[PDB]
This record gives C-alpha cells, sequence and structure tokens, in this order.
DNA sequence: TCGCCCCCCTTCGGTGCTTTGCACCGAAGGGGGGC
C-alpha cells in the first residue's frame, strides 16, 4: 500500500488539546483497546519530543455492551488540510431523510487497513491517562487511517465504494450516506424486513473488514399562540413581545392592534377584552406562524448551526439555521428514558438526536449553541454519549425573554 | 552510570539557533563544589570538554540539596528553553496518598544521580554548552557540554519520565500484583507478599535498575514505617501530612500573606474547615511584594480559627475499595465551602475546600454546584470514580431550582444532610402576576455621551417617580429603575421592565454579587413576599412601559 | 539567577454582543506542595 500525502492548513500547528480524567472503567478498557492495537501496528507507542495531543475516552452503547475507544479528533479535523480542495470529498444524497427507516453502522475499523502518511502520524497523538497518577501518561499514535478523523473517508473514498457497489447494485432503493466513522443506511421497507437487509450489510462488509431512526416521523413544532377564553394585560404583553420578537424571522407580522389595546397605565391582571380588528389581527398573525416561511434554502458553503433551549418536564425545543432568523428547522425533543430526572443526560441526547438529524438531512453535523455552564456540561457529558463523531459546540447563557418556542 | 537505553531525539524551534550567554560570577565555595562534581562527572562521562569552533554558551549555577551537605549543579538555561522544541508533558497530575490502598509490605526508592543517568540526543549536546568561572578574574573558564540530561534545561524531566517508564515495564508486566508509584525518579512499591518474599522483590527490582544504570542508594532506601513519600508520613493504617509551620509576623507583607494562604491551602487536604477568603482579601488592590499590609479584624479571626485547627493533630486513612466513596460538604460562608472525603464515619480519606467566585451575580445553589464538580473531578482523578455526596439541601430546594433555572443541571447520587446552615433559594419569583399587587412599570436610560441618566416607574395605582443619576451607564439606570420599584412597594408587587439584561440577572436569583447595586437589589428581593417581574420590548409604546419611557426623558 | 507537574487567589486582556459596558474566559502574576 501507498500512503496520501496529507498536509495541514497552511500556517496551522497539530492539536495540543489535554487528557482529561478518565474513570476507572474508561481508563481499563483503553488499555486493553491501545495494547491489542499496538500488537497489530495500528498504534505505536511515543515519548514526549513529539508535542501534540488529542484527548481520548470510551464510550459504550446499551445495545452493544462493548466499549468503543473515542479520540475527540475535533481540533485535528479543522486543522487539517481540505479534502474538497484535494478533490476527495463525499457527496450528500438527497433521498436518506425521504426513507422511513435509517439505521446507523460503525464501520470504524475499515481504515484500520490503510496506512497514514508517515509525515502526518505525529499529529494523531493521544495519551491514556493514570489512577491517582501512578505513572506518567502512556503516549501512542497511529500508524493507519484513524477513527475519528475527517481524512480516513475521504482517503478511503475509493475502497468503501467498491466495497458497497455490489450491496447499492442488488438493492437500487436502499439508500447509504457515509458520514466518519459511520454509515447511514435507509430504506421503505417493512421494519422487520428492513433489519434483515442491514445484517445482509453487516454481513457483505466483514467479508472485507445502531438503533432504527425514522425521519418520517421527525415534525417541525413552529411558534404557536396562546388561546383563551379571556385575556389580560399581562397576556397580551407577553403575546405582543412574542409577535414583535417573531417579526425578525416572518414576514407582515401586526402588533399595532394588540398593542393599543394597551393604552394607560393599567394592572396586570386588569382582563381586557379583544376589539373585533385585534382579533383579526390576531387570527391573521396565527395563520402566518401556521405555514412555513418563504425564501429560506440550505446553503453547503455554510455551517450549520443549533440552539436548544430548555422547556421543562423533559421538553427541549430547538432551532437549526446557518444565518440568524432564516431557520431550516426547528424541533422539539422529549426525553422517554423513564426516570424523567437528568438535565445533562438529556441534553447531551438532545445534541445526538439533532445532530443525526443534520446528518440524515444536510450531510454535517451543525455547531451547537449548548444552554449549560461549561463546567457542569464538561463533567458528566462523556457517560451519556454514544455517537462515534462530536459535534462543535460553544456555552451560551441565554435567560428566556419570551417563552417563544413552546 | 548513564543507562544504555537509546536517547531521544530533539531539536530546536525551526529558524532558531543556540544561546550565548555569558557565565557570572560565583563564589569560591560554590567553584569547587561545581569543579568536585564536573570533574567527577567528566570522569564518569557525564560532560565533555569542548573548545572555540563550539559557539554556544550558557550559565551555570548550585544550589544545597535538601541532604544538606551535597550541592545540586544548575544551568540557567532559559535562553536555550526558549528555543528547544515543546514537549507533550507526561506527568498528568500528583499522586496522593488518599488514593493508596493497604498493603502488607511498603518500601520507598530513590535514583541517584537521576537524570545525569539518561543520556542526551548527540546532535544536541553542543547547545548544552557551560563554563566553570573557578575565581572569574584569574583565568578563563573551562567549558563542557552536556552527555546527558542537564537539570534546568525544558525536556530533560519528560525525557527522563519516559525513560523510567520503559525501564519500568518489563518489571510492571512480569508483577502486576505490585503496585509500583513513579514519581519523576521517586518509587513507591507496594505488595501483599510476605517481607522476605517483598525484601527478594526489590532485589530484583533494583538489580533491574542497575542494568540500566539507575542505582538506588541506600541512604534513600526507606524500608521501614513511617515512610516519607511526597510530602507525608506513610504509616500502616493511616498517613500524615509533614509539618506545616506558618508564618509567624509582627508586621505582615504582602507576600507574607500569600505565602501563609498558600501554606493553608496545602494544609486544606486533611485539616478540615480552613479558611483563606478574609486573608486573601488583603491581597486585593496591592501593588509590591514588600508592601505592609495590616491584618483585618476578620483575617485576624480567621486566621486565629486556621490556626486551632492546625494545633489538633489530624491524618488520613487509605482507600478501600469495596466500600464506598461518600463527599460531604458544609457551607462556611461568603461563597465558602469544605468538604470531607470518608468511607467509614469519622476516617476521613482526605479534606479540601472549594471557595472561587465565578461570574459577577451567582446564589449558593450555583456554588455547590461547582463544589459538588471540583470534588467529582477530584475523585475521579484519585479513585477513578465518582463519591455519593451528602449536601446541606434540601431536595425541594435542588428540585424548585433545576425546574425554574433555565440551564441544564444536575448533581449525581445525594443524600440530604442536615447541618445548618443549609443551603436554600432566597427568593422566588411568581410564574403568573400577583392578584391586588401594585404594577410598576421600570425604565432607566443614560446618555452614553455624558455621566448622566434617570431612573424612575409609572404605576397603575397612579404613583410616579424619576430619579437623576450621575456617572452612570445604560445597564446601571434599568438596575436602579427596578432597585426603586422594589423600594417603593409593598411586600407584593408586579414590575414591568424593558431591560433583557436587568431580567436575565434577577431570573437566575443570584443571592450575592460583585456589585454594589445588584447586591442592594438582592436584599430587597429577599425582603419582598411575592414577586412577579415581566419583559416588554422597549420603544414599542406598549402600555405603561411607553408612559414611564415618557416620564424618564 | 534552573527545570517539569498539580493546586488556589488575584489581575489582565481578548472576544462578541442586533453592545457603547458587560460578562465570560484563558493566561499569567503571586503563593503552596512534589522531585
Ligand atoms: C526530579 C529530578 C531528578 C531526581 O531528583 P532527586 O532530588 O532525587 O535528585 P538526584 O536523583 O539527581 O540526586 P540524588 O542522587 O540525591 O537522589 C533530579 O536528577 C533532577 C530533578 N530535579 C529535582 N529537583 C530539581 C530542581 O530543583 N531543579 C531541577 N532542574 N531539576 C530537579
Ligand atoms: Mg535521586
Amino acid at each position: 500500500i501507498e500512503t496520501v500525502p496529507v498536509k495541514l492548513k497552511p500556517g496551522m500547528d497539530g492539536p495540543k488539546v489535554k487528557q482529561w480524567p478518565l474513570t476507572e472503567e474508561k481508563i481499563k478498557a483503553l488499555v486493553e483497546i491501545c495494547t491489542e492495537m499496538e500488537k497489530e501496528g495500528k498504534i505505536s507507542k511515543i515519548g514526549p519530543e513529539n508535542p501534540y495531543n488529542t484527548p481520548v475516552f470510551a464510550i459504550k452503547k446499551k445495545d452493544s455492551t462493548k466499549w468503543r475507544k473515542l479520540v475527540d479528533f475535533r481540533e485535528l479535523n479543522k486543522r487539517t488540510q481540505d479534502f474538497w480542495e484535494v478533490q476527495l470529498g463525499i457527496p450528500h444524497p438527497a433521498g436518506l431523510k425521504q426513507k422511513k427507516s435509517v439505521t446507523v453502522l460503525d464501520v470504524g475499523d475499515a481504515y484500520f487497513s490503510v496506512p497514514l502518511d508517515k509525515d502526518f502520524r505525529k499529529y494523531t497523538a493521544f495519551t491514556i491517562p493514570s489512577i491517582n497518577n501512578e505513572t506518567p501518561g502512556i503516549r501512542y499514535q497511529y500508524n493507519v487511517l484513524p477513527q475519528g478523523w475527517k481524512g480516513s473517508p475521504a482517503i478511503f473514498q475509493s475502497s468503501m465504494t467498491k466495497i458497497l457497489e455490489p450491496f447499492r447494485k442488488q438493492n437500487p432503493d436502499i439508500v447509504i450516506y457515509q458520514y466518519m466513522d459511520d454509515l447511514y443506511v435507509g430504506s421503505d421497507l417493512e421494519i422487520g424486513q428492513h433489519r434483515t437487509k442491514i445484517e445482509e450489510l453487516r454481513q457483505h462488509l466483514l467479508r472485507w473488514g445502531g438503533y432504527e431512526l425514522h425521519p418520517d416521523k421527525w415534525t417541525v413544532q413552529p411558534i404557536v399562540l396562546p388561546e383563551k377564553d379571556s385575556w389580560t394585560v399581562n397576556d397580551i404583553q407577553k403575546l405582543v413581545g412574542k409577535l414583535n420578537w417573531a417579526s425578525q424571522i416572518y414576514a407582515g407580522i401586526k402588533v399595532r392592534q394588540l398593542s393599543k389595546l394597551l393604552r394607560g397605565t393599567k394592572a396586570l391582571t386588569e382582563v381586557v377584552p379583544l376589539t373585533e380588528e385585534a382579533e383579526l389581527e390576531l387570527a391573521e398573525n396565527r395563520e402566518i406562524l401556521k405555514e412555513p416561511v418563504h425564501g429560506v434554502y440550505y446553503d453547503p458553503s455554510k455551517d450549520l448551526i443549533a440552539e436548544i433551549q430548555k422547556q421543562g418536564q423533559g421538553q427541549w425545543t430547538y432551532q437549526i439555521y446557518q444565518e440568524p432568523f432564516k431557520n431550516l428547522k426547528t424541533g422539539k425533543y422529549a426525553r422517554m428514558k423513564g426516570a424523567h430526572t437528568n438535565d445533562v443526560k438529556q441534553l447531551t441526547e438532545a445534541v445526538q438526536k439533532i445532530a443525526t438529524e443534520s446528518i440524515v438531512i444536510w450531510g454535517k453535523t451543525p455547531k451547537f449553541k449548548l444552554p449549560i455552564q461549561k463546567e457542569t456540561w464538561e463533567a458528566w457529558w462523556t457517560e451519556y454519549w454514544q455517537a462515534t463523531w462530536i459535534p462543535e459546540w460553544e456555552f451560551v447563557n441565554t435567560p428566556p425573554l419570551v417563552k417563544l418556542w413552546y | 552510570p548513564i543507562s544504555p537505553i537509546e536517547t531521544v531525539p530533539v531539536k530546536l524551534k525551526p529558524g532558531m539557533d543556540g544561546p550565548k550567554v555569558k557565565q557570572w560570577p560565583l563564589t569560591e565555595e560554590k567553584i569547587k563544589a561545581l569543579v568536585e562534581i564536573c570533574t567527577e562527572m567528566e570522569k564518569e562521562g557525564k560532560i565533555s570538554k569542548i573548545g572555540p569552533e563550539n559557539p554556544y554558551n550558557t550559565p551555570v549555577f548550585a544550589i544545597k540539596k535538601k541532604d544538606s551537605t551535597k550541592w545540586r549543579k544548575l544551568v540557567d538555561f532559559r535562553e536555550l528553553n526558549k528555543r528547544t522544541q515543546d514537549f507533550w508533558e507526561v506527568q498528568l497530575g500528583i499522586p496522593h496518598p488518599a488514593g493508596l490502598k493497604q498493603k502488607k509490605s511498603v518500601t520507598v526508592l530513590d535514583v541517584g544521580d537521576a537524570f545525569y543517568s539518561v543520556p542526551l540526543d548527540k546532535d544536541f549536546r553542543k547547545y548544552t554548552a557551560f563554563t566553570i568561572p573557578s575565581i572569574n578574574n584569574e583565568t578563563p573558564g573551562i567549558r563542557y557540554q552536556y552527555n546527558v540530561l542537564p537539570m534546568g534545561w525544558k525536556g530533560s524531566p519528560a525525557i527522563f519520565q519516559s525513560s523510567m517508564t520503559k525501564i519500568l515495564e518489563p518489571f510492571r508486566k512480569q508483577n502486576p500484583d505490585i503496585v509500583i508509584y513513579q514519581y519523576m525518579d521517586d518509587l513507591y512499591v507496594g505488595s501483599d507478599l510476605e517481607i522476605g518474599q517483598h525484601r527478594t522483590k526489590i532485589e530484583e527490582l533494583r538489580q533491574h535498575l542497575l542494568r540500566w544504570g539507575f542505582t538506588t542508594p541506600d541512604k534513600k532506601h526507606q524500608k521501614e514505617p513511617p515512610f516519607l513519600w511526597m510530602g507525608y508520613e506513610l504509616h500502616p493504617d493511616k498517613w500524615t501530612v509533614q509539618p506545616i509551620v506558618l508564618p509567624e509576623k509582627d508586621s505582615w507583607t504582602v507576600n507574607d500573606i500569600q505565602k501563609l494562604v498558600g501554606k493553608l491551602n496545602w494544609a486544606s487536604q486533611i485539616y478540615a474547615g480552613i479558611k483563606v477568603r478574609q486573608l486573601s482579601k488583603l491581597l486585593r488592590g496591592t501593588k509590591a511584594l514588600t508592601e505592609v499590609v495590616p491584618l483585618t479584624e476578620e483575617a485576624e479571626l480567621e486566621l486565629a480559627e486556621n490556626r486551632e485547627i492546625l494545633k489538633e493533630p489530624v491524618h488520613g486513612v487509605y482507600y478501600d475499595p469495596s466500600k464506598d466513596l461518600i463527599a460531604e460538604i458544609q457551607k462556611q460562608g461568603q461563597g465558602q465551602w469544605t468538604y470531607q472525603i470518608y468511607q467509614e464515619p469519622f476516617k476521613n480519606l482526605k479534606t479540601g475546600k472549594y471557595a472561587r467566585m465565578k461570574g459577577a451575580h451567582t446564589n449558593d445553589v450555583k456554588q455547590l454546584t461547582e463544589a459538588v464538580q471540583k470534588i467529582a473531578t477530584e475523585s475521579i482523578v484519585i479513585w477513578g470514580k465518582t463519591p455519593k455526596f451528602k449536601l446541606p439541601i434540601q431536595k425541594e430546594t435542588w428540585e424548585a431550582w433545576w425546574t425554574e433555572y433555565w440551564q441544564a443541571t444536575w448533581i449525581p447520587e445525594w443524600e440530604f444532610v442536615n447541618t445548618p446552615p443549609l443551603v436554600k433559594l432566597w427568593y422566588q419569583l411568581e410564574k403568573e402576576p400577583i392578584i391586588g399587587a401594585e404594577t410598576f412599570y421600570v425604565d432607566g436610560a443614560a446618555n452614553r455621551e455624558t455621566k448622566l441618566g434617570k431612573a424612575g416607574y409609572v404605576t397603575d395605582r397612579g404613583r410616579q417617580k424619576v430619579v437623576p443619576l450621575t456617572d452612570t451607564t445604560n445597564q446601571k439606570t434599568e438596575l436602579q429603575a427596578i432597585h426603586l420599584a422594589l423600594q417603593d412597594s409593598g411586600l407584593e408587587v408586579n414590575i414591568v421592565t424593558d431591560s433583557q439584561y436587568a431580567l436575565g440577572i434577577i431570573q437566575a436569583q443570584p443571592d450575592k454579587s460583585e456589585s454594589e447595586l445588584v447586591s442592594q437589589i438582592i436584599e430587597q428581593l429577599i425582603k419582598k413576599e411575592k414577586v412577579y417581574l415581566a419583559w416588554v420590548p422597549a420603544h414599542k409604546g406598549i402600555g405603561g412601559n411607553e408612559q414611564v419611557d415618557k416620564l424618564v426623558s
């Protein structure tokens, strides 16, 4: 095999990200996994003269009770050259979101058969920590295409297509889209017979070397307005402040009629009858909120951004956009774990679900704006992560001025 | 000896050359200290003489070692270090005695001349050029280069640690039931073998180290308790910190208080209830390390309380992996928290404190959550798992908090423990307007160019007010407008503002603040009975907000 | 007149917001401790 020469972007150096503390069982899993990978030559032990590092941890899915090593190559990926400039990128198929069942398969092991450019391997270094710092950290670097590095699907592109071609040929109405280490496989087949074809694809790939999503069932949840028999001064201030905000998104939204219903300095609990004009103005605005917004189109050259608001009782609203107030999608995520009492677990799972929808729909994950303290998130989020990819995120503290999305 | 281990290749940063810094004068006692070390170092091959073809140099000096008679040779490689490549440091943290399990037999060993036993990359040695001054005027000094790791070079610690790890790796794999804590060249070796079998394995380990050029002198070979290790004393059933001597001063400087606070933080790992808020306050606004700072009355009280704690003997115990980890937190006031980690009651593994002020406005529930997160992180480091928490907060208080607060938040498995003062929410805002309560439409504005502003209100019952403000901001005037509504209203009040900013602070239910004005608002909110606070967009001319916007102009 | 590591407390300065100050956060100053 001959390696593909890979570079970082001009004027950029490799990642230098610290390893964070790991539990005893995550450390032991990584030691077992890395020891086996080292014997098989997929990784090599290195010293400290390699100045780069990338954090490593481990996840375990509930329906696959074996640990899965997870290297957080997000920084290395941002610094790696683009392969759309070196002509090795993947096209997203428009038909995947049209399927009634989408199964996620982890095909990361296929990368371990292709060696990595000798000059690039130093950028893939990671460090396994030690309980109570009994020893210094143990460092490895990759000799093959690493799981989680964006260069691996690009370099392995020709190989994976030759592997899938017979299956895609035999099942022309099944759509398979590769995103990093995952295959997203959708069909309109009956659910028990969808899983049968997933097993056939599983077996066909082993000839070389998840749970069902339903985009059919993802719905948009728009801006709704309350409906009552009687309305207070406070209700109309809450109503007008909401529509005023929504006039940044929708076209021709009016608050003069309702606004005046509030003239003078009135008590908040005073009941004000709706004038017929205002009532017309209301039902007018309710209709614009009902059917979607004109003139909003996906731009593949721009990043996706996702905002999330905690609404309470396991409910989480979210919006996906590229330019402010031009939401490509608004939705609501609902918890169902059974206990009802962990915000961080619910937000982490909400992040995975929203990012999963972005992969199915657009082919990439959005940069998240998380409504959580950075230190609260970083204390717990790895305990609930189940994806082989990790999206970009940042941390925001935005009080709800209006209960907009609920 | 010099380890026959392979050298680690190192480079200078791209485009950079080597250091060229002259040697400073030194005393004759240090010159003969260095000449004795260097003459013996050259005999053992640690250094080699060089000539004028090598254009580099770097200054050298010497301090004394804790072993009182020995000197330690050091080289001021600050110039070379800046031009040396970066390294990824493999020392990720400091081992703690609370993370040790009880062991039948224990040994502590230290490697002699550790760094000098590891060879340096051959192509790199020319950059370590130095000189011994020898009574500076009499003659030009003799020049050498290092053949081994120098003390003072940026790469020496990591290259040594990496070499020590390789040397120990065969012995570790052959004896998984022998715990070897490896910190630099200090080796803690514990086992559950009988003392004769244990001493056999130590001989084997020491002989393995010697074949790779690492001696273990008898002087630093500890065989019987108490073992001196990482600043602690290891007894069979317990461990203590080595004695902590607090500074004692008639007149305190800034630097004295800095030393004192550092001592107390070190002590807080096993001495419960240490506080440093009032002593650290004395450091604020100071301008020089030698500035005399008079202790406040509160700082004297805090220091006296810490001294009483420090005169009582304490000890930690060792980790039993078959039992639960339990972390208990107590509130101490003014954003200070102390905690104990134990498994059996009244036998602490370690203690600690949390007292950081994060953000301008916060409350006790947030800070308790931060203390929980610090303890969780510390417990993962030391024991590889999260403890069960005992917290002075009612389950109702917490449940109230994480359903009203708009950010995701959580605490792991925890049990209420009634140790006053309890953590509580000091007020809550009604989710609905309050029947029969006055309705205040507040607003404030400031002219950015000038320093002036106004804050005022109008009410449903006909009350109106305006207060001129000087040296203010736009955000301060809005807090002032809320400040006045609370001042002039009864125990129940409805307030409507157009400041998303002010709404954001108050809605988070802060109970403390770096801001004097926000503190006053907090004090007023605590006195109130019911408070509903609402927001409307500005300049859209809505009801009462338009008239209060009218008024402040 | 040095090096590398962890910790806390204070100070400073860069970032981005439908801002004009403000809150957030990483880095660096001081201190403790280890070898
Ligand atoms: C951890 C270290 C090794 C083992 O630390 P050590 O105290 O056991 O010393 P060493 O084995 O050399 O002599 P020994 O034979 O008496 O045991 C020493 O090589 C070097 C290093 N270290 C220690 N303190 C200092 C210091 O202040 N400044 C510097 N640059 N480096 C230092
Ligand atoms: Mg030594």
